[PDB]
């Protein structure tokens, strides 16, 4: 098992259709000693069930907007568990008036929280949990096409894994002369309780599927696995990659077509 | 309603949020009567268009409050 | 004169080597009709004449912190110039702290500062003039190859700059239906008054200067006729573009060389 | 005007449709002194009356898979001209049956066609013309999105693009110490008699008309306008480049959305 | 084993320090079943006792230039085999004279070798032996940064690996309809036997080793374990990917830095 | 066909291949008669379709051989 | 302190800051005494090492306080 | 030669080429009297260099012929 005995936190698992569900549980499959974060009492009810399936005690309390919750963090994991060789930041929100309509009408305070709660989460839940990284340590976080493209209406979010994505970078070089690795998984389009809040995810979701190479949505468990991936040392070469699991659809530069000995046609424009 | 459709219907509002059938009633409300927050009910309308096929839309998702809402809406719908 | 009747508001010039005003000059020289905008009293010291030098009166207070600033600027362009043909956003923050050391180390509020004062402005003063911009308006920011590529100590101003560049895509999506065009140019390192606030700026320069395939350093002037050229009509085709005027160097994945018949040799290695 | 006094050698022109004629066009009316090549006599017949109308009586021989053409064409213009400022490289070539379909099906001759007359043309020009390269010399080639995204039926030509555009980052580094800057224009598709030549082309560029930011097509000016911006002194800060002249349609990552108060409408679903 | 079961060509195994091996080696231990091509009887010496240290009987005749060897190894294949899960094309080549010095003296011989060889052999490859593929069939070629960014030396190579990743791209889609994925790993500087052809490839090695985030070069192991990765269900979700095992390298957008208290020294000058 | 289209039709093959208007006849066809490369032709299509609104397909645009083919064509589309 | 130096010096403070010559003494400070901003001082000191060739690296500038610090530092350097 | 030298390296050689040692003299050279190809060559001079420490260059690399060639070169660079 590729992290038999490897010591790893996730964070963000809301319910077993989150991403950082599917990256737990591949991560346990290959052997992997979880530990698991949560929001609020609201979300330690589901996290603390899940962690439980995967063979876990350890559930800590981490609202990353609270400055105060990062030193027991630390705590809990050098008591329960003493070192590290993964973490997993997958955790990311803005006000639903956001992500829908124009970023032109994006309130700095929708903006600061984005930022704040997607990308500088991953500074300081990385900087805290740094003394205990063991040798060859790997930190993942999640990120979307929507960084470097426009997707509709993604808006204020795109912006911050934009931020999200250079992050990694500096990290990546911060961290990596300590021989610690940090990488981007890039997911496509999942049908995830956050994804919910994008406005017509639904419609981004079936352009994905009619229009990516493989013509599906990503599963739950391709997102594991490539995480599962990056976290463990088949990855050992890997820093600073911002590695995408989305069917193959970030190479498409326009609609995918199909031939009727005729014209071309839009594939999309065969269903509807 | 349908009694056939409300009792699948109530199956699902239950094992969601885990009460008892018997309090799942159309007059009960998820927010109020049922102990639901906003990930609940997000969970829960998955679970109901996943299992009927159907989607509600974010539009006519919000105006629903009530069991007899998703009831009344599924019924016009499925 | 590829400006001759064109009006403009320059945000960020702080004395004659800011890019804003090596752009602002470069506008000029085409014909356009100038508005400048400063920082606060300190600052308007500064702009007012060299306003003055650039034949223009308009000269108006903006503190992209402060939200109570930005509908005035929108009365005062509306009283003097009625419309306006494009926008340069010129603009960067970060306290010292953040531009050296790690990023790991990075304060929250230092994060929030340069995401603020450094992205979230282009949003509310693009926002705040949206209603006066005529038809084949051009909006014009800047950033820095750190946005993509990690660059030394310029950690949370590469992440802003990542969401910089995002922003432009986003807006130019926006704005673009209006036909509006929005694009950053992403200037090579050049000695300024701000740049001066980069943990040793210098040697970032001189690694540039020697390694950049035209081996120097980009001109004032060149940024500036770049920055005249995304502002005119000139690239009316072009937006949503982040726009390199850097001597080169971004095609660089390593430091040139020259050889010797013998061995190949960095450049690098020869001065020293 | 700037590039009075410069001398242009412009390969590629077709008819007044052609890329390679808004360029020229362009550099005409910024005062430069033109010279033109032509495939062979068929091209002859149209090549020569343009030149004539861009006031030019240099009308060279070049096909460019006749490596007998090329010290011809050098001598001509030292005769002529004595020495260039500009070079324009707008010529590409592959065999009906590699524009369609699938790349799978691609004979190894349509592959070594394609590679031949569209990239390494490149090279044998300017390697043939560099002694007569002036101080700030601007060398400029065409290339196309389907370089580095999926482009229907692009096939071979994508291939051949990317290595274009590679080309243009090693030139820029070999000329680059000599002060002679090399750059891509990756134009959007634009209706001209090559481009003809791609499968269900209309469709590609009714796509990019719908979808791309400024919601238009690019006209033959606005290449022309953005080539003379590449090819003159005001861009001598740019080299290596890939410069997008598209309506901004590169920056999609998904078909542009259009929302009627209730759900989001692809704007392709709107007209059809 | 994650891929126990599954039959995978490998192309371009020349001895135990290639690429191709690695990875061939990484595939067994998780339970592939193997075959391997070699290019002539010179290298039917080292693949075919290599074949058999990996438990394999399957040993072909391949050399991509004869169009006349596809047909046999199709039949070999189906006979012996039946069908492929996977396909590793591993191999590129160009004459000493162009991997040195300037792109601009490469001869049109050399352009079409480099070409022929690193590039349209993936195509005819996949074509021949598409019949074969399995449900789910992965096919993996390798790639270098030299692609998008300037590498030195590395000349008409940088060309074919940019047409190359431009292929995979294509092919990801051509193929992706069957539910086949197509895939670069782009590997960092690694000794291998033909890197040998690249010109002081080894200060390239070294300028890797100090610059990468990670401060080493990658490992043999290191690739095979990323390649294994790309070939095995656990990245059904990847395609049209160019996945960088560099030890992090391909983020630098210059010399890596560290600091003494007072200045910021580049880590190159430290050892020399 | 119709006079008034045959002879609209008929000015633009004039102009666009240079010739006179007289050696456009019905019967005449680009290649053969009328001394057009592959250029001419792909240059005169355009001509026709951006004059006349429509599109010829690529497919169609292929079968054309003589001036009837265009006329022809264009009569039953425009 | 040389005479010739420190009047070369003098000049270019005068300017930067608009000030007097006279004004500008070796006792006098640059925040305190001659009014100058965090800009000021910036621009005054990039002027001084390009006027001189030399640079003054940052953590060498922070210590300069006063007309004499920047006067004996440069002679120090050029 | 030092003996101690040469006999470390003709064991390199021999397993290398797989000939016996006895065939590996001095005047020996690798492409007409070993057998060698232009692979046996790279693969054995990066058996030498690893094998060393040192690192033979590419132009130094060319010039080499024969067992004395390397066996003097790495006596006077080891
Ligand atoms: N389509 C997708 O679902 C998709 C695609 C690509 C990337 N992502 C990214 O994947 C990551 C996980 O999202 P998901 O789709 O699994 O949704 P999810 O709702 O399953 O996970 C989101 C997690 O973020 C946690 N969170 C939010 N605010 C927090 C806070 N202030 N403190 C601590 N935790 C907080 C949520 O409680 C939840 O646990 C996010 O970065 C998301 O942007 C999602
Ligand atoms: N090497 C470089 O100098 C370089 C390179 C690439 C990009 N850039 C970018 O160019 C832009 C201009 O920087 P510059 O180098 O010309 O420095 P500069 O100091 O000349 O310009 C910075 C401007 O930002 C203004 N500013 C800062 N905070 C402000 C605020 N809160 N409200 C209003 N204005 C504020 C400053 O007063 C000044 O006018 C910035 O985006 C910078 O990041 C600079
Ligand atoms: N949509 C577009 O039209 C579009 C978009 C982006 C880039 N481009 C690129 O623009 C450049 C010009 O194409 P265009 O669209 O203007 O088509 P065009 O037909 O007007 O120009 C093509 C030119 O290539 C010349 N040519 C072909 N083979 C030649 C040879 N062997 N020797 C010398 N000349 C030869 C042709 O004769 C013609 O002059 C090409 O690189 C094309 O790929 C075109
Ligand atoms: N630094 C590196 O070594 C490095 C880095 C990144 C990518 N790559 C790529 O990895 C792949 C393998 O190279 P490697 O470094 O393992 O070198 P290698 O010499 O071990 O492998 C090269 C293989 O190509 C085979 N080959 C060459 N011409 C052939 C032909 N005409 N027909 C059939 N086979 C032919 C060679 O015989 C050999 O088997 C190539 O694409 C190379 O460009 C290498």
């Amino acid at each position: 098992g590729f992290l038999k005995g490897k010591k790893g936190l996730i964070v963000g698992v809301a319910n077993n259709k989150s991403i950082a569900y599917g990256i737990a549980q591949s991560c346990f499959n290959q052997g992997a000693t979880l530990a698991f974060t949560y929001l609020n009492e609201s979300l330690e009810k589901r996290v603390r069930p899940i962690a439980q399936e995967l063979n876990s005690p350890y559930v800590y309390e981490l609202d990353v907007s609270k400055e105060e919750h990062f030193k027991p963090l630390y705590d809990s994991v050098k008591k329960d568990l003493g070192s590290l060789d993964f973490i997993v930041h997958s955790v990311a929100f803005a006000p639903k008036e956001a992500l829908e309509g124009s970023l032109l009408e994006t309130s700095k305070s929708a903006f600061n929280t984005a930022m704040e709660i997607s990308v500088y989460s991953l500074i300081e839940l990385t900087n805290t949990l740094k003394p205990l990284l063991n040798n060859g340590a790997s930190v993942l976080t999640l990120s979307y096409l929507g960084s470097t493209k426009y997707m509709a209406h993604y808006n204020v979010m795109g912006l911050a894994k934009a931020a999200l994505e250079s992050a990694v970078r500096y990290l990546a070089v911060d961290l990596g002369k300590h021989n610690i690795r940090v990488n981007a998984l890039s997911a496509g389009p999942i049908r995830t309780l956050a994804s919910s809040g994008i406005a017509d995810f639904r419609m981004i979701l079936k352009w994905n599927e009619i229009n990516a190479p493989l013509r599906k949505n990503v599963s739950l468990e391709e997102v594991g696995n490539a995480g599962m991936y990056l976290l463990s040392s088949l990855s050992s070469g890997v820093s600073g990659e911002v590695h995408f699991v989305d069917a193959g659809y970030h190479v498409m530069g326009m609609g995918a077509v199909e031939e009727k000995d005729n014209k071309a046609t839009l594939l999309w424009d065969l269903h509807k | 309603s349908s009694m056939a459709l409300f009792e699948d219907i109530q199956a699902v509002i239950a094992e969601q949020l885990n009460v008892d059938a018997a309090q799942v009633t159309p007059e009960a409300e998820f927010v109020k009567d049922l102990g639901a927050d906003s990930l609940d009910v997000v969970e829960l309308i998955m679970a109901l268009e996943e299992k009927f096929g159907i989607e509600i839309p974010d539009e006519q998702a919000e105006k629903i409050v009530n069991v007899g809402d998703v009831v009344k809406y599924i019924e016009d719908n499925k």
